[PDB]
């Protein structure tokens, strides 16, 4: 059993953006999936492990943006 | 000196002691009564803390005589009403421009925020798939 | 104008000089005859001091020659002007808040764009390390 957790999109106060018509990358597919979930009001479910990998990715991004 | 809210020359100038800034009395009193804060510093401000600036007699005579001398050429009620309408239109154009820009920027921001979260998710998933 | 005791339009209006307030003559006179005090300030008041207001016969004759159109017109130029001023004040406050918001939103958008690009860089790096 992989427990799924809902990632809270912080953008509840912002208008849902349009779909990308040409999703050339995994990121763009993920973006379209988030947009579809927001349109449907469905939460974006991820494995519980992914939340910890998200925290590590955020730590790497911080080091990048400090330049 | 201009009111920090209206950008016009005030008729009853007041100073906020927090921001040390000049405002029109009515505007500042309304903003404080709504928010309880100074509109610039956002520090808490009361209506009693507002300092009403006393105009010197030369300032009173200048405000009356600038109004008088320049309205004198178009002082007829019909010209006054026409000027009022044109000024309202100018204000409404500015408000519309502001609102339109805010809406466009909000849509763009929403897009970019979705892109950022999508990228964070894809990064975390690649990190998982690499650590398996 | 309303009587401060009854909250109704008085049939014989009087002014108390102490409270500077309108009352019904009978109510005020009786109150004084019983208590010797003004009903709002509780200051001593005498019946001789009460200034009875005369409803001017001119008032009636002036409401005659005010056209029925102008009495049916549920507008007064003072009230229209004050409504326009309250609108102007509100729109000035709105435009101020719009500008402040738009600035904050621009700064936020720039920040989010930097975060997006940092996420994309981390993702691309993990992908490259996964393919090698």
């Amino acid at each position: 059993r992989v427990s799924l957790v809902a990632v809270p999109l912080a953008y509840s106060t912002l208008p849902i953006p349009e779909f990308k018509n040409n999703p050339q990358s995994a990121i763009d597919n993920k973006y379209n999936l988030l947009v579809a979930n927001a349109i449907n009001k469905e939460p974006h479910m991820v494995p519980e492990d992914t939340v910890d990998f998200l925290k590590e990715v955020e730590s790497r991004m911080q080091h990048i943006t400090q330049g | 000196m201009l009111c920090a809210i209206s950008g016009k020359v005030p008729r009853r100038p007041v100073l906020s002691p927090k921001s040390r800034t000049i405002f029109e009395k009515s505007l500042l009193e309304q903003y404080v009564k709504d928010t309880g804060n100074d509109p610039i510093t956002n520090e808490p401000l009361s209506i009693e803390e507002i300092v009403e600036i006393v105009p010197s007699a030369q300032q009173a005579s200048l405000t009356e005589s600038t109004n008088s001398a320049t309205l004198k050429a178009n002082y007829s009620i019909p010209n006054l009403l026409t000027s009022l309408q044109n000024e309202w239109d100018a204000i409404m154009l500015e408000n519309f421009k502001l609102r339109s820009t805010l809406d466009s920027l909000t849509k763009k921001l929403s897009t970019v925020m979705y892109e950022r979260d999508a990228a964070k998710l894809v990064a975390a998933q690649l990190l998982m798939e690499k650590n398996e």
